[PDB]
RNA sequence: AGCUGCUCCCUAGCAUGCUACUACCG
RNA sequence: GCGGUAGUAGCAUGCUAGGGAGCAG
């Protein structure tokens, strides 16, 4: 019950189909709902048909009879169509901008995260689409990596050295310090902590974070969050001030920041000044001499 | 309701018996378009009935889901305000007497009677009158529950600071009398 | 059945909010308080059956001066619809014979 | 209500058939009226009803909109409406004492404490000025609430001890005056 | 529930975008409200749609439908509108006695503050009006002025001397004898005594009432009342009379206050007279000597 | 600041039921 | 001339919902 991604208007209808599930006023949730591979919409209740042993789950064919939504196999006479006008039905029908160009977020919603051109248009849009975007992005890769090879080392060939054996039906995932996995000690119930740990070359051996001994019922995943929505953009808005605002003038400084007085006043004169480095110019050193000019 | 499929067939039936009616020709126009109007009734009539009845429940609709609405939101509001009530007790509590106690029971469980009477940290009475300040809490030590426990503060049925010193048996008519008496586990 | 007379009396003379003191703003009680009065009608005691006429004469001078504030402070004409059954004896016998209305 | 549009139809209508039924030549001839005045009641009924109930439904919320100001505007004068009737009914219950006391402080002569029923038990006033303590106090007796008191101790606004035949007149400006007896009930 | 500003009849609707509430009779109201930019009215209760999450308070969409009042969208049908014959529903519908010419009125209602003819018109209109007006030019007052800059002085300078820091998007009030600011001392819950000084130039030199000693994090802001409506004119009707009403003839004088005693006659005869004064006449002299020659 | 039971008044709605007027077909 | 249905108006009885009040244990 809150404003929608492309709208900012207060709606209580949810794309079921994305990932996200995400607020979409009624024009602005009708074009999504046909122009893409999103099927379902979810309200206070769920539209979706009540008698026993429905599974057919689209959005134009759902007819609402009162108490209830029906499919038209479905539907004693009494009701009207959900979808008509160009607009599903739900809660501040009227007060809702909607857009016309939305094949943007039609995309992003549609976005399978394979070809660089979904990252292309991700990274291409406007602010609480690319936060809706990097959600999906991430969700999916979650998606990816869990449902993989499962990490179950069957016994132990020698001090850091295993023998493995993986998950069937499902290849396995690469083992480099990229990819770092968790562990999870089985006993005759459930599983208890182990940690996270690197498998490489062995016949596996493993580059441990800290000294372990496992025999074998033992088996691992590279374990993950539940990532939910955001609340801030990419970064802030810029200013062109006159004040080097909210702090105080220098007396002292070492004549190794003679590089570093420069560029202490254009951060701190106007909102961000953005660093770019390259390696080992004394980035970290200037990172540090900021406290080191003002102490405050 | 004038945007209808029949608006438009109903005016235009209706605009021909007036044509007609400028006309006035024969009988077959009066009966003619007087059933041109005659036929006209039913849209007239259920697609502005029909229309009367699907508008009627589609708002019932939308006031029943603004309703849910508000009760949803209810619950998480009662729900966070219970979480922190608890929360909020439970830092008053964790100490080591508690524990101590706990650890001394031979199955875990005791009464709870005997929780704040032996891991309390602050004691309140409650007096009635004078002769029974004497024999409960005179001085500025008494024990009590197999403890020894130090005053500080004694207030009155307003809620005001009396000292020690006036608490006497002739000055005690000018006290407001249930007082209130504080004090703190001696260790 | 037949209450006590003080206890009708003083329901009429002590209440517990401000607003009650004002008969005018509610009348319902009257007729409420005279429903439970009724039977004190038949009794031999004379100074008994002055409770219910007491109460029937108090609730039409309240009716009376409730409709005449919305023809001066306003010019509001008040027409008796029927609200003169209510300080009449047929309305509250009608309660205590067997032939229901609940 | 017949100040409405379709009353002159439907008095037209009627005028027309009162003709008919006076000439009564045809049977649906005479019916035109009929269903030209069916017609008549179909629209005069039909708009002599709508609004002869919104009369009354305006009355009514007229009613209840007079009866919520009043009911909070009555409660926003609690405190003058209960000291005015605390004062008439007073008046008219008519006591020697309690006009006496009454009259006493209206001009300046207060207690301290809440006044004693014992025979025992001491009573403390505030006296002015010279002239009310001329007409209570004469030797040592004190003459309140329809009561007889014998004074103890008269003491000043200095809180310093005044003997008793040192009040009088002469003397009276030399005393800040706002004393206080002190005296037990005979 | 109390008399209306320019009819004495007893109303009891209020002016929705009016900022003193006035009190205006039913056809006065309805003068005003579609005459002006006054676009609601409140009476015991506030005439607003009880359909859920509605927004729109202009006057002539209102409907009553019984204990309550909607819109003509939030509609059932038994009902009245609340505007019909010129006149806005509400107790008092008959004897009201309203004005054609509210243009006065309407004008101070829409004045502005800015041009001197907001001024001229609140100051050539009859009693009631005038008060209104006064009421209202105060009120725009505090409302212009504290929504100016807060006075966040960020560091001490020297003694009588401060740094400047004050608030963005908003600009700043003038910093002069005619602009008496207001101290609050912020703790790590709230604001507590300081008092009313004054800024000038310095780097801001502080001419302060008295002594104070204040580092950083304080600041400071002008304060002001919350205006209530007043009671009387500006002032009394006049009086042609034969008596010094009221007081006791004179024996004793001083021959400095000759210039005086003809004068006195003439305030003490009539109901006033108006003091005209050139820069030190002994008017103070003059008005002392009221008791001088009047020692009563 | 509670749990029950009974009774009066006001508004909304639903179906039902009775009753009146108009139209169509048989 | 009647029946059936479809509309519109007025009237009662019953049920539900909401609000205000009174008594009893
Ligand atoms: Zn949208
Ligand atoms: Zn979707
Ligand atoms: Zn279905
Ligand atoms: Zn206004
Ligand atoms: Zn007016
Ligand atoms: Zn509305």
């Amino acid at each position: 019950v809150g404003a929608c991604v492309l709208c900012n208007s207060q709606t209580s209808l949810r794309c079921g189909a994305c990932i996200r599930r995400p607020f979409l006023c009624c024009k602005c949730c009708y074009d999504h709902v046909i122009s893409t591979s999103h099927k379902l919409v979810l309200s206070v209740n769920p539209y979706v048909c009540n008698a026993p042993g429905c599974d057919v789950t689209d959005v134009t064919q759902l007819y609402l009879g009162g108490m209830s939504y029906y499919c038209k196999s479905h539907k004693p006479p009494i009701s009207f169509p959900l979808c008509a006008n160009g607009q599903v039905f739900g809660l501040y029908k009227n007060t809702c901008v909607g857009s016309d160009n939305v094949t943007d977020f039609n995309a992003i919603a549609t976005c399978d995260w394979t070809n660089a051109g979904d990252y292309i248009l991700a990274n291409t849009c406007t602010e609480r689409l690319k936060l809706f975007a990097a959600e999906t992005l991430k969700a999916t890769e979650e998606t990816f990596k869990l449902s993989y090879g499962i990490a179950t080392v069957r016994e132990v060939l020698s001090d850091r050295e295993l023998h493995l054996s993986w998950e069937v039906g499902k290849p396995r995932p690469p083992l480099n310090r990229n990819y770092v996995f968790t562990g999870y000690r089985v006993t005759k119930n459930s599983k208890v902590q182990i940690g996270e740990y690197t498998f490489e070359k062995g016949a596996v051996v493993y580059r441990g974070t800290t000294t372990y001994k496992l025999n074998v019922g033992d088996y691992f995943v590279l374990t993950s969050h539940t990532v939910m929505p955001l609340s801030a953009p990419t970064l802030v808005p810029q200013e062109h001030y006159v004040r080097i605002t909210g702090l105080y003038p220098t007396l002292n400084i070492s004549d190794e920041f003679s590089s570093n007085v420069a560029n202490y006043q254009k951060v701190g004169m106007q909102k961000y000044s953005t660093l770019q480095g390259p390696p080992g110019t004394g980035k970290s050193h200037f990172a540090i001499g900021l406290a080191l000019y003002y102490p405050s | 309701f004038s945007s209808l499929p029949s608006y438009a067939a109903f005016a235009t039936a209706q605009e021909a018996y007036e044509q007609a009616v400028a006309n006035g020709d024969s009988e077959v126009v009066l009966k003619k378009l007087k059933k041109s109007l005659n036929v006209a009734k039913s849209e007239f009539d259920r697609d502005a009935a029909m229309q009367r009845k699907l508008e009627k429940m589609a708002d019932q609709a939308m006031t029943q889901m603004y309703k849910q609405a508000r009760s949803e939101d209810k619950r998480a509001k009662v729900t966070s305000a219970m979480q922190t009530m608890l929360f909020t007790m439970l830092r008053k509590l964790d100490n080591d007497a508690l524990n101590n106690i706990i650890n001394n029971a031979r199955d875990g469980c005791v009464p709870l009677n005997i929780i704040p009477l032996t891991t309390a940290a602050k004691l309140m009475v409650v007096i009635p009158d004078y002769n029974t300040y004497k024999n409960t809490c005179d001085g500025t030590t008494f024990t009590y529950a197999s403890a020894l426990w130090e005053i500080q503060q004694v207030v009155d049925a307003d809620s005001k600071i009396v000292q020690l010193s006036e608490i006497s048996m002739d000055n005690s008519p000018n006290l407001a009398w249930p007082l209130i008496v504080t004090a703190l586990r001696a260790n | 059945p037949y209450p006590d007379p003080s206890r009708i009396l003083g329901a009429g003379c002590f209440v517990d909010d401000i607003v009650k003191t004002d008969g005018t703003l509610m009348i319902e009680r009257f007729v409420s308080l005279a429903i439970d009065a009724y039977p004190l009608t038949k009794h031999p005691n004379q100074e008994y059956a002055d409770v219910f006429h007491l109460y029937l004469q108090y609730i039409r001078k309240l009716h009376d001066e409730l409709t005449g504030h919305m023809l001066d402070m306003y010019s509001v004409m008040l027409t008796n619809d029927n609200t003169s059954r209510y300080w009449e004896p047929e309305f509250y016998e009608a309660m205590y014979t067997p032939h229901t209305v609940l």
